[PDB]
DNA sequence: GGCCGTACGCT
DNA sequence: GAGCGTAC
DNA sequence: GGCCGTACGCTC
DNA sequence: GAGCGTAC
């Protein structure tokens, strides 16, 4: 479950969306307890690009965010009611850290899509050298510190573009994800 | 601040690729995924050979996870798991103590009640590894060295097959009779324009450990044309006469990757549903002594080679092998025809044979000359002793040995190390005996290396070694 | 065949309840350990886990364990191991953690699989000549391996660590102690064999907790050492600090021994709830890693803040006893013993191991002259050696010809035949020669120490001496009388 | 959890108090699925001498015993209601084994004591040594400790009920003193 | 130490 | 009163 | 990879 | 379809 901050201030606060349990509670304990906010993801989450809304509002931990952030979705979305005015993914330096990443942006594009306009989404940057194996103190001095924290503000500037993206990369048809590795990398 | 869309599609590539070459595809060479070849790597470097006693599963797990697979547990356990199940592994590559489930699906034991040590026939996926053969490669960490692939002295892709879910991709390879693999390898080496057709008079079709039937040759050609095509598998079934006029049906063998308990579950759906009709009695009968026993009773009104080609229309007692041959070569995946994989397989087994014979070669050429030392030494030992003892230092020893008997440094050294118990009658003979069998041995090697066809031979009768240690009947029956 | 159910319950029972007795719950006197973390010890040892190299993942050390020496569930083998790395359980850590390890809030340690581990410093006193066939070793649970019966324990562990371990028919609650203070005792009961229990109190002032706080009174601790049983009151260290004009505060630095603080902050919050205890503003917990343990409780203005601090001690577990039952293990048999007993076990499992250390030592000096007696023969006599050697067609016949003929032992003939041509250079031989010489006084010294009780009871003193000069520590506990 | 056979005749049928899930999976693959039910105990089993009727009751373990055997318990307790007419006791060839199995036997002989009198409550003989039963492979499981044809079962009989009573009373009661007594006169 | 969520592609 | 620590 | 049953004895 | 097999 959600470790919420003491504040109830949205402007100062921030919400972490940490990779797994241990890691969790590594970030619950080295955070700053007034202004930061801890959601452990359990493993892999739900691809909304692939699934139907019955199955998105019945899965656990899509239900877990939308009552994190209190904003709601898709048209019943209201920014105002924002709980955190920063969102930062915090996931592993691994492939599957950014697995994970990619669902966490596909879901924020297709039901919360003011909340990266308004550039409330960020990405946490951790060395890479996994989150379920970093050190309590050096996780806040690295990551969440907003001193010399490095964290990347996610922006929209073509949305057009990232429409056929998000269809291309998360969608159904396999036949189009094949043609972009091919010519990204296997080629 | 970073761009969603270039965040997007660099993010999704390097998990895509990765899943691809280092997850969820085997390669071609040795038919191994990393997780697979990392627990084989791992039993080897850990001793767990068929003659050792069996070692608990958590340790081994333990081993692999901490020195080449940084990930879960279970995942190392559960690969390791299958590989020790004779109906999920043709040639099964794990000999497992204790419960790895059954055919029923119920999941093997945790680690820590099962034990495991590796088969026969695992030896010969690590055969001649330590003999330069293959590269090895840093670990995850930098602290270990791991290998990149197994000198796989048998065609392990296509006699156990592949079945993993990438990203853009799939791979779904059947498994195949080792007898008539190394056959086909054989004719391949023999006639490098061989024909898949040609191929196929060795390679008659997929063999499943769990036997059943095929549907057609059909299916089987296209799969080896193309690296795609669907194999129907059906359920060995005999319809036997009874006493009034009563008939039933007795299921033997069941089709591969199939769950019996399901398939059973799903007979049973239908009787219920009331979507067949004419069977009374529904019964497993399988036992260790008769093997798979799926007893179906029928009624007297009811006919039942009707029911039965009902019930393979209708439940998985005839199921479909989607053939998707993807494998990677060269580090990339690929959609391979039969040919193709022979071909990879016995180029792979060309360099494992060279580089064995190259390095056989140099530890000949290095052990010869430290002979050549001793031999002088064994003729003036009375010289070499007075030259040893007159030294104060083993430098002086070593300058004055190298300089007096015009020997080298190595040379030197070993006549230093040399125990008195050398100087025996047998033990003189013995170095010479050693010294002669040598030179033989480094003109074998050279002719190897010399010619091509002497190599290719080596390659062909080391492979006949594995088919008449290691090959089996056929189990599955190809109809027509 | 049929079984008579009053037959069946009296013998299944009786195995059980004597396997929990002398092979689980409780642990032996002479190195104060339970079969459990003797098995772990052993383990990290065989492991190579030495403090000097870096840590290995939890999952593996138990795996080991398990897989060699204790055929039982995983959590057994990682909670006492767990206990063992937590230096508010443990007076003296004998395993070294990283990562999650649990605190004193109760939450356990974080799993198998996110834990790193290590034997500490002082663990390594627990395993040291342990290959000097100082202790016993027995078969494991399968018959494959070879595990220890005792560790040689260079410290007395089972007063300076304690235990608590519930068996069939009794149970163990030993309290820690501080070792500069019990190895003090253990050399005035060398010095003096019919010492007083109130002697060895000089030094032994009574328990040391990891944890520290306050000890009321000497009586408690008296009856404890005397009869084996007792009860020691443990109270927190509380200050009233004047926290501005009428305003007061209490806070709380140290905690009582095996007390969980979450649960005893509850207990408080408890009776503010209820009403049970007045004046009472706030109640917080102040506890960092860098300030230590800090409960801070806010008293009214013009309200006894010293009233409410008393009520808590007699409310709350602010205040707990801890009742002494001292049961271990002596000579394989749960036994009540007084501080004096478990001292008089351990100074004779001491002599013993330091005995044994002496008498391998001399086996294997007397063994390595035997065999430098036979290379000075062969280096003496070189040129008759090599033709000996030479003459022979098997190593078999020069075997019997050097024995023969220079009058050699089997092993001293075998040793010349495995000698190396560089052995014959002159450094080489000078090296035979030094090594022979500094062997003699050797042996010398061994015997002198095996010949007088007093010169090997010395070394144990001086051994012990060492031990405390190293690692011993100031008294965390303070004893109010 | 109890995984029950296909026949209702209780003559013919048996039920197996196997210890642990591993166990239990294995004892349900190896078993004959006609005349063999399976009841996995989850470690050890509530101590009713020890416990008042509500806590019995209550507990998770009991109830689905009672629910197996579906005799009822006490003065309701019904031998013609029986489901299976041998309950087999199969625990691991330890000290822990012998412990859940002296357990059930307090259970058995306070709440089912017509069940031991009857001749249904049996304790199976599992190969003794270092393995346990979740160890073991499903086949031999069944060859050595399940096949009626080369088991060894024994049956639990009920010689003196005076003797029994002050038995259980003495080594399960709440008692420590007289337990400790025991064990320290018959100690080896 | 058993229960159990998700990605990913194919048929 | 309930909870310590090795076991299933 | 978090949730969580029981035995066993002692003293509050 | 739903479930294969390595991942979190
Ligand atoms: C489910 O499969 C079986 C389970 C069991 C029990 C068990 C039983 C439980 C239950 C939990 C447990 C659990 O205990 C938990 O262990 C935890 C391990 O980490 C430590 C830190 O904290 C422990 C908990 O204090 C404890 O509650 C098991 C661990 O190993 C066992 O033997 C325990 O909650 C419900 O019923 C026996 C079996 O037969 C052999 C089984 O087949
Ligand atoms: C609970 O806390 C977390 C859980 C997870 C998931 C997970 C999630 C679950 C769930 C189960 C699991 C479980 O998967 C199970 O593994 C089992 C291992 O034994 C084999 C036999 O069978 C496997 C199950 O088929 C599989 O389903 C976890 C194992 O490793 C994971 O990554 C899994 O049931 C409900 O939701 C991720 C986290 O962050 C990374 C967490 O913090
Ligand atoms: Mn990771
Ligand atoms: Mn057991
Ligand atoms: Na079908």
């Amino acid at each position: 479950k959600l470790a919420d901050c003491s504040s109830k201030s949205p402007e100062e606060c921030e919400i972490f969306l940490v990779e797994g349990d241990s890691a969790g509670g590594s970030t619950k304990s080295g955070r700053d307890s007034r202004t930061q906010a801890i959601l452990p993801l359990r493993g892999k989450i739900l691809n909304v690009e692939k699934a139907r809304l019955d199955r998105i509002l019945n899965n656990n931990e899509i239900r877990q965010m939308i009552t994190a952030f209190g904003t709601g979705i898709g048209g019943d979305f209201d920014l105002a009611k924002a709980r955190y005015h920063k969102i930062v993914i915090m996931t592993d330096a691994d492939v599957d850290g950014a697995h994970i990443r990619t669902l966490l942006l596909t879901f924020f594009y297709r039901f919360m899509r003011p909340l990266i306009e308004a550039g409330y989404v960020y990405i946490a940057q951790p060395p890479t050298g996994g989150l379920g194996e970093m050190n309590a103190d050096q996780l806040w001095e690295t990551t969440m510190n907003p001193e010399h924290r490095a964290l990347l503000q996610v922006k929209l500037e073509d949305a057009i573009e990232a429409d056929q993206t998000f269809e291309m990369l998360m969608g159904d048809v396999v036949e189009n994800r094949r043609q972009f590795i091919e010519d990204n990398a296997v080629y | 601040e970073r761009n969603i869309t270039s965040e997007m599609r660099e993010s999704f590539l390097d998990y895509a690729m990765s899943v691809i070459v280092a997850r969820a595809l085997p390669d071609v060479r040795d038919g191994l995924k990393p997780v697979h070849r990392r627990i084989l790597y791992g039993l080897n470097e850990q001793g767990m050979t068929p003659d050792k006693s069996y070692k608990k599963s958590a340790r081994i797990v333990g081993d692999v996870m901490g020195k080449y697979h940084p990930h879960g547990d279970s995942s190392i356990y559960e690969a390791m798991v299958r590989m020790a199940q004779d109906f999920s592994y043709r040639y099964p590559l794990v000999d497992g103590q204790g419960n790895f489930g059954s055919m029923d699906g119920d999941g093997a034991a945790a680690m820590r009640y099962t034990e495991a040590r590796m088969t026969k026939i695992t030896l010969e996926l690590l055969r001649d590894i330590n003999k330069d053969t293959i590269d090895f490669i840093d670990n995850y960490d930098g602290n270990e060295r791991e290998p990149s692939v197994l000198p796989a002295r048998f065609p392990n892709l296509l006699a156990n097959g592949a079945s993993g879910i990438a990203v853009g991709m799939a791979t779904n390879i059947p498994p195949h009779n080792l007898t008539e693999l190394i056959n086909g390898v054989l004719s391949l080496s023999k006639n490098p324009d061989i024909s898949i057709a040609e191929l196929m008079e060795d390679i008659e079709g997929p063999d499943f450990p769990t036997a059943g039937l095929i549907l057609g040759k059909s299916g089987i050609r296209r799969a080896y044309e193309t690296g795609r095509g669907s194999i129907q598998m059906r359920s060995r079934a005999v319809i036997e006469e009874r006493g009034g006029g009563r008939q039933r049906i007795v299921v033997t063998e069941i089709p591969f990757q199939v769950n019996k308990a399901r398939m059973i579950e799903k007979i049973a759906e239908l009787v219920r549903d009331k979507k067949i009709d004419g069977i009374t009695d529904l019964r497993d009968e399988t036992s260790l002594r008769t093997g798979v026993r799926v007893v179906i009773d029928v009624r007297k009104d009811a006919n039942a080679s009707v029911i039965l080609n009902n019930l393979y229309k209708q439940t998985p007692l005839q199921t479909s092998f989607g053939v998707n041959m993807i494998a990677l070569v060269n580090g990339r995946p690929k959609l391979i025809n039969l040919k193709e994989a022979l071909v990879h397989y016995l180029e792979h087994q060309k360099t494992v044979v060279r580089r064995r014979t190259q390095y056989n070669l140099r530890k000949a050429k290095d052990r010869a000359h430290i002979l050549e030392g001793l031999r002088i030494a064994l003729d003036h030992i009375d010289e070499i002793i007075s030259t040893i003892r007159e030294s104060d230092t083993d430098k002086v020893a070593m300058e004055s040995l190298q300089q007096r008997f015009k020997l080298s440094e190595k040379q030197a050294q070993a006549i230093l190390d040399m125990r008195l118990r050398r100087l025996t009658g047998l033990e003189r003979d013995k170095i010479e005996a050693e010294y002669n069998e040598l030179l033989n041995y480094i003109s074998e090697l050279e002719t190897i290396l010399a010619d091509e066809e002497v190599l290719l031979q080596l390659v062909r009768d080391e492979l006949t070694e594995i088919r008449d240690r290691f090959g089996d009947d056929r189990r599955t029956e190809i109809q027509l």
